[PDB]
RNA sequence: UGAUGGAGGUAGAGCACUGUUUGGACUAGGGGCCCAUCUCGGGUUACCGAAUUCAGAUAAACUCCGAAUGCCAUUCAUUUAUAUCCGGGAGUCAGACUGCGAGUGAUAAGAUCCGUAGUCGAAAGGGAAACAGCCCAGACCACCAGCUAAGGUCCCAAAAUA
RNA sequence: GCGGUCGCCUCCUAAAAGGUAACGGAGGCGCCCAAAGGUUCCCUCAGAAUGGUUGGAAAUCAUUCGAAGAGUGUAAAGGCAGAAGGGAGCUUGACUGCGAGACCUACAAGUCGAGCAGGGACGAAAGUCGGGCUUAGUGAUCCGGUGGUUCCGCAUGGAAGGGCCAUCGCUCAACGGAUAAAAGCUACCCUGGGGAUAACAGGCUUAUCUCCCCCAAGAGUCCACAUCGACGGGGAGGUUUGGCACCUCGAUGUCGGCUCGUCGCAUCCUGGGGCUGUAGUCGGUCCCAAGGGUUGGGCUGUUCGCCCAUUAAAGCGGCACGCG
RNA sequence: GUGGUGGCGAUAGCGAGAAGGAUACACCUGUUCCCAUGCCGAACACAGAAGUUAAGCUUCUUAGCGCCGAUUGUAGUGAAGGGUUUCCCUUUGUGAGAGUAGGACGUCGCCACG
């Protein structure tokens, strides 16, 4: 029988390019790493990239096919 | 014609909007029957059209059948009110949108191949068009 | 079979951490080297 | 260098957005009339709400 | 609203993976069948045929790709004038239809369930004969003034027998 | 009503942010690991080909090809071959007090978190470590148990009994948990409401049903089409079985029969005509035709149906399955 | 020129073929040494310089594979509309995937030895 779910996790990007976001904000949320973390970039304990510092969020890619995050303070 | 397995025993109807991704043109044969419109062919239907083919060609030649029902659809019985589930799987369709080339023919005469399709056209449930490989 | 259990520290005597641990797999009373916080070092610590 | 928007068509049964565009170029009822610079701004404030006004130069 | 930068895998498309799948080439192997058996050593069906390869399809739970939009943000630009926060007072938790995108249904329902926009709800007026939800359009009042929208101009019935 | 479901995780639905429902389409969870955790170092898979005793498709061995087609405790998605996969050494950070700032969110909760301090593990050092590739593996308060406690102690000292910190007792699984404790019948029933919600009829829909067609394989000695017409395809009607729940529950009386009829034609008889596998008499099929007519009984509440006996015929339907 | 070490999406790659070791890097000689093989000095670690470009390695040629990829056209789609409205069409904006012209056998740095 059919029926269940389980409740969204509101995933997905939390702060844009060229944000300016206080150190520790949630940069995305993330199941595996789908974007690795850049520069004054951690990643959690359940994949979720935050900012080591305050600064503006930048999305580059890493190479090829893989997606990055930094944290650039002015 | 049925699929030897399937990934999901229920599946959408879906949306048949456009023409038809491919095959389009006639890649076997030297004839082809080519769909005007779109509309859902069951496996039925598709045996039927194949039957009257090649019972006119006097099972000479080659027969190709492009389609084939990779999609199931279900009903529910009568006397069945709404709901409590997805009803079980009744039928296999093929969904054919303007353009496909649903049968092809070979190694006939123009007249006998014309007259074929004619036959297979009127069996099945879209309005048709007879094309020759290019 | 797997229980929770308390750790305890065996020179204070207090009941420090909580964990637990499969009985069949490890029979004997499970022992580790965990900071106390009432004697604020590093002791051995003993399942009870 | 300037433009002349004027509003020939009513903002009932509109999307929101065409109403708000009417409402920041300043326009009120029915065939109320303004001038703006022709920025880009106000040609693409105009451009999404072609079918509801009139420009002249 | 524009400019810029972004995140994402939809429409479409595609076969690079995973399912579904057509025909051709070849064949392991399987089926028959004989001789010869020590089932054993072969020769056969243009019998069924894996895997490979050539060509050709297919997909909500496939993707080598991938929009239009929408979304996030900028001490940015133009226009506009609202946004927060604190507190007093509520009502609301039966929605309806129409257009568009899906599901359930039978690609039925004035069906049902969502997303989205509008109207009704709480909106009079003009058109659709009558006709809450469609089209045009928002009544503070007076006028035996004028211009128009949808829709219309032979008569009922205002306006072209243009 | 019966059946199914109730909390948590994953996917699709979900319309490329997020969120988004259905008794929509699929699966999982109520754990596990003392290493399957941390760290240092080191390593790279699955399959295939070829060769090789037991040994055979396939045990173990060797070369080559082989970018992941493996593995990742456990569902799926995402991710991982600079490993998160695999092996070894040492270890217990599966630490204590926290925590700027974020995400999520009605609340209660949930999630991430640099960084500081204490005292440590590994490593030469850099540095990593507040469990595990990530996301389920869980339960408020009250009440009670156990341990700790420089907290309180009803005149005072104690005590009893409480507080605080730690932690245990939930299939409270109807999983935001009514109570420590609870199943049934009512046609003897009653009240407050609803057409918010069923049964009759109406309405919408037409899957089903009835009727009419398309193609023509066959049957019909030959011959598709006198007649019948497979496998398939397309419509009309609103009489069937159904679907929805839009009017009616401060009442729309519900079968059959009787009285009275009226209407539709998809025509039962009578009237006209075409075709015939129409010799004649009979017929078959089709077309036009609704003027009139279209029964008396046995059985059964019956409709229907069977039977008896007639008739030119003993039509089919609508009218709230017409008409209390 | 060679050897370290980097930046930039493989346009840096893969495949095939050719040249060189003067130096350098390598193979290469041994296990006495610290150190090591779940066995093996194959590897790791150590000591050394008999021989070789054989291989790797670097340089070069090649478009066979992989990679990058314009324009045009089309599908799709925002907005405004229409129709006989499951669908289809019109105006305006945007515009892929596929297919192809073509590009590409890398470039931009630092250091040591020449
Ligand atoms: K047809
Ligand atoms: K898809
Ligand atoms: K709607
Ligand atoms: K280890
Ligand atoms: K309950
Ligand atoms: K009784
Ligand atoms: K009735
Ligand atoms: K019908
Ligand atoms: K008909
Ligand atoms: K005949
Ligand atoms: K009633
Ligand atoms: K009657
Ligand atoms: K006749
Ligand atoms: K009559
Ligand atoms: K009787
Ligand atoms: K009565
Ligand atoms: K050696
Ligand atoms: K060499
Ligand atoms: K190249
Ligand atoms: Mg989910
Ligand atoms: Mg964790
Ligand atoms: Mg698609
Ligand atoms: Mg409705
Ligand atoms: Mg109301
Ligand atoms: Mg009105
Ligand atoms: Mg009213
Ligand atoms: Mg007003
Ligand atoms: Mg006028
Ligand atoms: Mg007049
Ligand atoms: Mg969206
Ligand atoms: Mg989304
Ligand atoms: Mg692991
Ligand atoms: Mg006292
Ligand atoms: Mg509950
Ligand atoms: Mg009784
Ligand atoms: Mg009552
Ligand atoms: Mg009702
Ligand atoms: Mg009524
Ligand atoms: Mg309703
Ligand atoms: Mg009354
Ligand atoms: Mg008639
Ligand atoms: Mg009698
Ligand atoms: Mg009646
Ligand atoms: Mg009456
Ligand atoms: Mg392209
Ligand atoms: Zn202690």
């Amino acid at each position: 029988s059919n029926g269940r779910d389980s409740e969204s996790k509101r995933l997905g990007a939390k702060s844009a390019d060229g944000q300016t976001v206080t150190g520790g904000s949630i940069l995305y949320r993330q199941r595996g790493t789908k974007i690795y973390p850049g520069v004054n970039v951690g990643i959690g304990g359940d994949d979720t990239l935050f900012a080591k510092v305050d600064g503006v969020v930048r999305f580059e890619r890493k190479g090829r096919d893989k997606k990055q995050v930094s944290v650039y303070p002015v | 014609l049925v699929p030897k397995r399937v990934k999901h025993r229920r599946e959408f109807r879906g949306k048949m909007r456009g023409e038809a991704k491919g095959g389009k043109e006639v890649a076997f044969g030297e004839w082809g029957l080519q769909a005007t419109e779109s509309h859902w062919i069951t496996n039925r239907q598709i045996e039927a059209a194949r039957i009257a083919m090649t019972r006119y060609m006097k099972r000479g030649g080659k027969v190709w059948i492009k389609i084939f029902p990779h999609k199931s659809y279900t009903s529910k019985a009568i006397g069945v009110r709404m709901g409590k589930g997805k009803g079980a799987p009744e039928g296999w369709v093929s969904p054919v949108k303007r353009g496909k080339i649903m049968f092809e023919i070979a190694g006939v005469p123009e007249e006998v191949a014309r007259e074929a399709l004619r036959l297979a056209s009127h069996k099945l449930p879209v309005k048709t068009k007879i094309v020759k490989r290019e | 079979m797997r229980v929770n259990i308390t750790l305890e520290c065996t020179s204070c005597k207090e009941r420090n951490y909580l964990t637990n641990k499969n009985k069949r797999n490890n029979p004997d009373r499970l022992e580790k080297q965990k900071y106390c916080p009432r004697e604020r070092k590093v002791t051995l610590h003993r399942e009870t | 260098a300037e433009l002349k928007i004027t509003l020939k068509r009513s903002v009932i049964g509109r999307p929101q957005n065409q109403r708000a565009t009417v409402k920041a170029l300043g326009l009120g009822k029915v065939n109320s009339t303004v001038t703006k610079p022709a920025n880009e701004a106000i040609k693409g404030m105009v451009n999404t709400i072609s079918h509801l006004v009139d420009v002249e130069e």
